[PDB]
């Protein structure tokens, strides 16, 4: 069934030793184990509650958490892998905690005192001036269940007419609410996660705004000891809230491979042509690569010598380009031919092959902290 | 020196045979 | 830790329900209206209302309504609070000693369930042989009606239609039905159910299911004669009775929406309706005797009677006499003349009960007494717009200025003897391009008049278009004379700016005194603000001056006066500005929160900040460092509605569900994580929604220092027109008046037998604690209306603590002086 503690209660419950990970409530764990002792106070879980804490590091390196979440095991089973006898495991976030104490056992296997953190579940922002008369006028005639009718802000502009009027009775207008409403703030998420990389919203994204935010927490492209901080939150609208703030920090680019290298920013895109910054070129052997234009790019290593031959801007000669660190390819150098050439040197980096992320700064001579946005 | 070996996802060139096909498991 | 006493100024003002009946006697008719924790009943007499009682219960008033079951002389009252608290009450009086005795009572609420979007709706069915609640998503309450059920144990029924958006009982059914408008996927459809007390159960109602239109918001039951029921929606006005299904659109009601209704003709055969923008319409329900005397519906027609104050609930009287009860405005009696007038009006106003209606802003000024301040607030909405001016009566005077549109802030400018208000005013979108007026207001019927020469967005303007028919909003800067209260000028922003903040305040070295407004330009596709001013204004000489213009990144939601520079928030940052001598603003300190800025109160150096989820954030301008610092916070997420610094030391903050809070500086903090974390020291469930927090007393200030009992002086304004006073105590009061109250709930009759400790205890959907810091100063201040027999009960064993060695027992006579030093605080 389901074990679930209640919520501010202390429970004593074990860490496995093997896992570092963040883990977000909702999402699953696989584990592969190997250990006796491992096995051993897994089988015994399996008897009781079945469920055990996954810490969320701020060091891994020496083991530093404040905070984690519970892990229901609903899947066990013992089989064989390259003549190796290992049992495979899969659990389920659960409850969020605040790390208490870390005694560690006669065991490798540590206990861990924690208590658990509620998710904090608030009515309608309106609700709270009571629901009288206009609250017949509240509820609305369906959706429009229309991508194209609902994308209509002719839509949301009445949405938030009818779902705020009662805004006039407070300090603060209809507009403002819906920067603290969770549909708002979810289909706000939607079109820009869209914007990333075209996908069905429908079957992809839970509808519930708590499942929706800790979803969106564990796909965003960011380091997991920033995604502490989303797990801190217990308002699905202020996780729900942080999380575009997140999304707007992101003005860089990333190699999507391994994911270690800022490549360029996106001050440095420009546009060539009236084609736009971004346009499908074609390869004389059928290879379709979607190019963006930015004017400076770095952490990237050419490969051969230039080359015109066939070329998508006349005047310039492409070089082949790679990651530093895994050598994934990323896109081309363009130089000029000739010296009334506009930028001279440019770069096409091929989208697949990027990913948006947060500008690092590495550089520990301006280190000035990322504030996150509630 | 000439490197007659290219792959023709990114127009890589490579000198030895062997070096491309390194090349082109990278890209998928 | 904090000792905070909480006493009533102006009970609240707003009706939010009435109904007619015969409640005192069976004879003389009766007129009961709520004004939230208030039930005032009246007699209806042929000249106006003769007031009979008034009490008050320990709960918002949620349901209210009248029924006389079999073998009673006059009707019976019953009331269910915003906390579920039901009860059956009875007028009884003996010679002159009136009496509201509670019949049967309890609570009813279900611990696990989903509180409905359309809240709590009661019904009684018209045989009285039950009564239904609709109070969570997916079940439906039974009480049954039995002269055994004193405490009203009740049954819930699965209810398949989870969106049910209003229900009422149906007359004329052999066996209690109900009908109710529900939504599922396919839209919104009308359905009845029987219910069986036997069964306990639902059975097949008359006439099955049937589709409504889009916007169905409102059921009506219809009285014996016709049967069955009205659903009334935005464009079209329905009636339904199993073979007939008439619907009509009449092109009077097509521009607004219905939100009221009540039944004129006992029969049924005539209904009062109102709508959203002050109309009162007639709806006439044609019959047929059709011999036996089956009477079967014709048609349906509406007339427009006239205009009114913007109604939450009407109620016929009788003669031609209805009584508007409002929420946004004042209530009123209005005539029906079956005669127009010369403006086309069939309705006249007769009386006027003042309505405090959402207080939004407010301050205190002394304005002419220079002893005795005064209250001056922002009013209403729409047309109900107005000024309220409150005062001690030297009881409360009360004295109005109506606006006819909507006001947003008030800040007073004693330099130039006159108010500062922020205003907006509906227009409609002209097919011109322009925009057109709905009636004449008080920014537009100024004697001066501007509008800020569009500068800095009138290069940068997005290109987007509104259509025909569109309302939009015009925001003004109104100047206000503090004497006479005409609008001296009217300063209209740019198309699309919205005003935030205000304040009429000293920069700098610069002795003038200036009005300070922060705005926000406002886009629909543009989510959050990134275009703003900060304005500063000059009013001389009858004439209002754009003095600077700085833009900023976005919106500018407060601004305070910090020591002589002007300290404005915009979005998260918290921005401080300098007033150059060359009179522009110069930015000097950021500071970048994890919280949008929107409440700022400050007290020297400390800065108070909070967001609209009960994030509270401490912040101290370092001086030699020249930037701010963080002191400490608190973020548990809750709604927030608006906050005040108490002291250096206190914070006051009312959040949601009624509720007021107090956090505090820890003390015994040695670790730096408990310094920088505030402890909630105090929790109260208030019963009101407070808008704003205003430091001043209603009182003569008192020159020598008379020994106040209390420290400090905080009033707040509330939706319902409520106006509060918060002060604080010392330890041994606090503790004894705490005594006091436990006290008095053992000899005080509670209407409805409802718990004192269970009304004030803090109360959000999900957590229930009882009330810590704060003295129930209403409870109190009720010591001095009980009998001396009464006192002497609650005296009775009662030790104080003065010197902590002369703890004797309490004379009634030591404790009367004692509540009378109370009330001279309002
Ligand atoms: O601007 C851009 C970016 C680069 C991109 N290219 C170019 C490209 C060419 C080839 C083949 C074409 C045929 N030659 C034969 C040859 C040998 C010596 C000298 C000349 C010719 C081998 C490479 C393979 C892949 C790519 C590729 O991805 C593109 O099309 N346009
Ligand atoms: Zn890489
Ligand atoms: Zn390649």
């Amino acid at each position: 069934g389901r074990t679930l503690h209640d919520d501010d209660s202390c429970q004593v419950i074990p860490v496995l030793p093997q896992v570092m990970m963040i883990l977000i409530p909702g999402q699953t764990l696989p584990l592969q184990l190997f250990h006796p002792q491992e096995v051993s106070m897994v089988r015994n879980l399996i008897q009781k509650d079945r469920t055990f804490a996954v810490l969320a590091y701020s060091n891994v390196q020496e083991r530093e958490a404040q905070f984690g979440t519970t892990a229901e095991i609903y899947a066990y089973r013992e089989e064989q892998d390259f003549g190796i006898e290992i049992v495979k495991v899969k659990a389920i976030g659960r409850q969020r905690f605040k790390v208490l104490e870390l005694r560690t056992q006669s065991d490798g296997i540590q206990q861990a005192k924690v208590q658990i953190l509620p998710e904090c579940v608030l009515p309608s922002t309106m609700s709270a001036v009571q629901l009288e008369s206009l609250n017949k006028c509240q509820i609305f005639p369906s959706k429009p269940v229309s991508r194209e009718d609902q994308c209509s802000y002719k839509w949301w502009q009445k949405y938030q007419k009818r779902k705020f009027h009662c805004a006039n009775l407070t300090s603060w207008p209809r507009w403002l609410y819906s920067l603290y409403d969770a549909e708002t703030l979810m289909d706000r998420i939607k079109k820009q996660l869209r914007e990333w990389d075209e996908n069905l919203k429908d079957d992809s994204l839970p509808s519930n705004p708590i499942d929706f935010s800790y979803r969106v927490a564990a796909c965003l492209p960011i380091d997991d000891v920033l995604r502490i901080q989303l797990l801190k939150i217990g308002s699905a609208i202020q996780r729900l809230r942080c999380e575009l703030d997140i999304m707007n920090k992101c003005t860089s680019l990333c190699c999507k491979q391994c994911q270690e290298t800022e490549i360029t920013t996106k001050n440095e895109i420009f546009s060539l042509s009236l084609c736009g910054p971004m346009a499908a070129y074609v390869n004389p052997h059928g290879y379709v690569h979607e190019t963006l234009t930015v004017y400076k790019a770095c952490n990237l290593n050419l490969i051969g010598r230039p080359s015109t031959e066939h070329s998508w801007f006349p005047g310039y000669a492409w070089t082949v380009a790679q990651c530093k660190i895994c050598a994934s390819h990323i896109g081309w150098k363009f130089t000029a031919t000739k010296k009334d050439m506009s930028p001279q040197k440019f770069w096409g980096l091929t989208r697949s092959a990027l990913l948006p992320t947060i500008p690092d700064t590495e550089d520990e001579i301006s280190p000035d902290k990322v504030i996150l946005c509630l | 020196s000439e490197r007659p070996f290219h792959c023709n996802q990114c127009g890589a060139s490579f000198t030895q045979k062997g070096n491309l096909l390194r090349h082109i498991k990278l890209h998928s | 830790m904090s000792y905070n006493y909480v006493v009533t100024a102006q009970k609240p003002t707003a009706v939010n329900g009435c109904v007619t009946g015969h409640f005192t006697s069976a004879e003389d008719l009766n007129l009961l209206i709520a004004k939230n924790t208030r039930l005032e009943i009246y007699v209806v007499t042929a000249e106006g209302l003769r007031p009979v009682k008034e009490v008050g219960m320990y709960g918002k008033i949620a349901v209210m309504e009248l029924f006389r079951p079999k073998g009673e002389s006059k009707d019976l009252l019953f009331i269910l609070t915003a906390k579920y608290n039901a009860c059956i009450l009875e007028y009884k009086q003996s010679g002159e000693s009136i009496d509201i005795i509670t019949r049967a009572h309890g609570n009813v609420q279900d611990r696990i369930g989903r509180p409905s979007e359309t809240g709590i709706i009661g019904i009684i069915d018209p045989e009285c042989r039950m009564i239904g609640l609709r109070l969570y998503d997916g079940l439906f309450k039974v009480i049954p009606l039995d002269r055994d059920n004193k405490e009203l144990k009740a049954f819930n029924i699965r209810l398949e239609e989870l969106h049910v958006i209003d229900v009422k009982f149906l007359y004329g059914c052999q066996a209690p039905t109900i009908c109710f408008v529900y939504q599922d996927p396919q839209g919104r459809h009308v359905k009845t159910y029987e219910v069986s007390l036997r069964e306990k159960e639902f059975n097949k109602g008359p006439w099955k299911q049937e589709n409504v239109e889009a916007e169905a918001s409102m059921v009506i039951a219809v009285p014996e004669p016709f049967g069955g029921a009205i659903i009334i929606g935005q464009e079209s006005i329905t009636y339904h009775n199993g073979d007939k299904y008439l619907a009509i659109a009449p092109p009077i009601i097509k521009q607004s929406t219905i939100v009221c209704h009540n039944r004129v003709d006992p029969n049924g055969s005539r209904y009062l309706l109102g709508d959203m923008e002050g109309r009162l319409f007639m709806l006439l329900l044609e019959k047929e005797e059709q011999m036996d005397g089956t009477v079967t519906l014709k048609d349906l027609r509406v007339e427009l009677l006239g205009e009114t104050s913007i109604a939450e609930c009407l109620t016929y009287l009788d003669n031609g006499v209805v009584f508007v009860g409002s929420r946004l405005g004042d209530s009123q009696l209005v005539k029906l003349n079956v005669d127009s007038n010369e403006q086309g009006s069939y309705v006249v106003a007769m009386e006027t009960f003042t309505n405090l209606g959402p207080i939004v802003d407010m301050c205190v000024v002394d304005l002419e007494r220079q002893g005795q301040g005064q209250l001056v607030t922002c009013s209403g909405a729409f047309k109900e717009g107005s000024l309220r001016i409150i005062r001690n009566g030297i009881k409360l005077h009360i004295r109005t200025v109506p606006l006819y549109e909507s006001p947003r802030k008030i800040c007073y400018q004693e330099v130039s003897q006159c108010f500062g208000v922020l205003s907006s005013r509906i227009e409609v979108q002209d097919t011109s391009g322009g925009t057109t007026a709905l009636r004449p207001s008080a920014s537009t019927q100024a004697l001066s008049s501007s509008v800020s020469s569009s500068k800095l967005f009138s290069s940068s303007t997005a290109p987007h278009e509104t259509s025909f028919g569109e309302e939009v909003e015009v925001h003004n800067l109104l100047i206000i004379d503090q004497h006479t209260f005409e609008v001296l000028h009217a300063h209209q922003f740019l198309q699309n700016e919205y005003a935030l903040s205000l304040v009429s305040c000293k920069l700098g070295k610069d002795p003038n005194t200036y009005f300070i407004v922060g705005t926000a330009m406002v886009y629909p596709e543009e989510a959050e603000p990134k275009q703003g001013r900060i304005v500063v204004f000059q009013y001389s000489d009858g004439k209002l001056q754009t003095v600077a213009e700085k833009e900023v990144k976005g919106a500018v939601y407060s601004m305070v006066e910090f020591n002589g520079k002007l300290l404005a928030s915009i979005n998260s940052t918290v921005r401080l500005y300098e007033w150059t001598t060359e009179k522009e603003l110069r930015t000097e300190c950021n500071h970048y929160n994890n919280i949008m800025a929107l409440y700022l109160k400050t007290k020297g150096d400390f800065i108070l900040v909070g967001d609209l989820m009960r994030s509270v954030l401490l912040l101290a301008y370092k001086p030699m460092e020249g930037n701010f610092e963080e002191i400490a916070r608190d973020f548990n997420p809750n709604w927030m509605s608006a906050v005040e610094i108490l002291d250096d030391d206190n914070f006051l903050g009312a959040e949601n569900a009624f509720n007021l809070f107090v956090c505090q500086k820890d003390s015994a903090a040695t670790t730096d994580e408990e310094r920088q974390h505030l402890q909630e020291v105090g929790l109260f469930h208030l019963g009101e929604f407070v808008n704003v927090f205003c430091h001043g007393s209603l009182v003569m200030q008192n020159l020598g220092e008379t020994s106040t009992p209390t420290q400090g002086s905080v009033l707040f304004g509330t939706v319902n027109g409520m106006i509060g006073l918060v002060t604080s105590l010392s330890e041994s009061w606090y503790n004894l008046l705490l005594d006091m109250q436990n006290r008095l709930n053992k000899v005080i009759k509670s209407v409805g037998k409802i718990e004192h400790s269970f009304w004030r205890s803090f109360h959000t959907e999900r957590k229930t604690e009882p009330a810590t810091g704060f003295i129930d100063g209403d409870l109190i201040e009720s010591f001095l209306d009980i009998s001396r027999p009464k006192m002497q009960e609650v005296v009775a064993n009662l030790q104080y603590d003065d010197g902590s060695g002369m703890k004797r027992e309490a004379t009634a006579d030591d404790l009367i002086k004692v509540v009378e030093e109370l009330t001279r605080i309002h």
